[PDB]
């Protein structure tokens, strides 16, 4: 992730004013997720949906 | 609650060893006596009401914490 | 279009819901209580 980038797939975060803005670590770590998500791939054992 | 252990702590009497304590979900013994000098029927003329006041553990167990010491003269009942 | 914020600056201030919540929660008992303890010294002063 460069600096002052935006990914396309990011999360948010807001402040104290009432906006949500790109969050870099918080939306970093949506995606570790996903690239696992995709080389070993996510498990949805005993969830209820 | 503890709009209840201010008006305690509004109290003279109600005096302890520690105002520290916490005082709430807690249960108090009040085991007091009374002495009384007359001078009428009714109208006293003099009041002593002192007596521990203990609290129940978690086992209930009861223990002292503090002690009243209330004094008063010409009163006309026991507060 | 325009939009106008007549709000005194209610969004900056922020965590405002119990930030009020206490604001008054601290009222009830400032109040309620001397509403207990006014009747009680009067009503000590009734014994006596």
């Amino acid at each position: 992730i460069p600096r002052e980038t935006i990914p396309f797939l990011h999360l948010r975060k807001k402040t104290p004013a009432g906006d949500w803005k790109y969050d870099r670590q918080l939306s970093s770590l949506f995606l570790d997720g996903l690239e696992k998500a995709a080389f070993n791939g996510v498990t949805f054992k005993d969830k209820y949906v | 609650t503890s709009k209840d252990i201010a008006v305690l702590r509004s109290k003279e009497w109600f005096q302890l060893d520690d105002e520290d304590f916490d005082l709430l979900n807690k249960t108090l013994t009040f085991e007091t006596e009374t002495e009384v000098t007359f001078k009428n029927a009714n109208i006293f003329s003099s009041v002593k009401c002192f007596g521990p006041i203990k609290v129940e553990l978690p086992t209930k167990e009861t223990v002292e914490i503090g002690i009243v010491d209330y004094e008063a003269g010409a009163s006309h009942g026991n507060p | 279009p325009v939009m106008a914020d007549l709000n005194g600056g209610l969004q900056f201030v922020p965590e405002l819901k119990e930030f009020t919540a206490k604001l008054r929660k601290e009222l009830v008992e400032t109040s309620e209580v001397r509403k207990a303890v006014s009747i009680e010294t009067a009503l000590e002063h009734k014994v006596v």
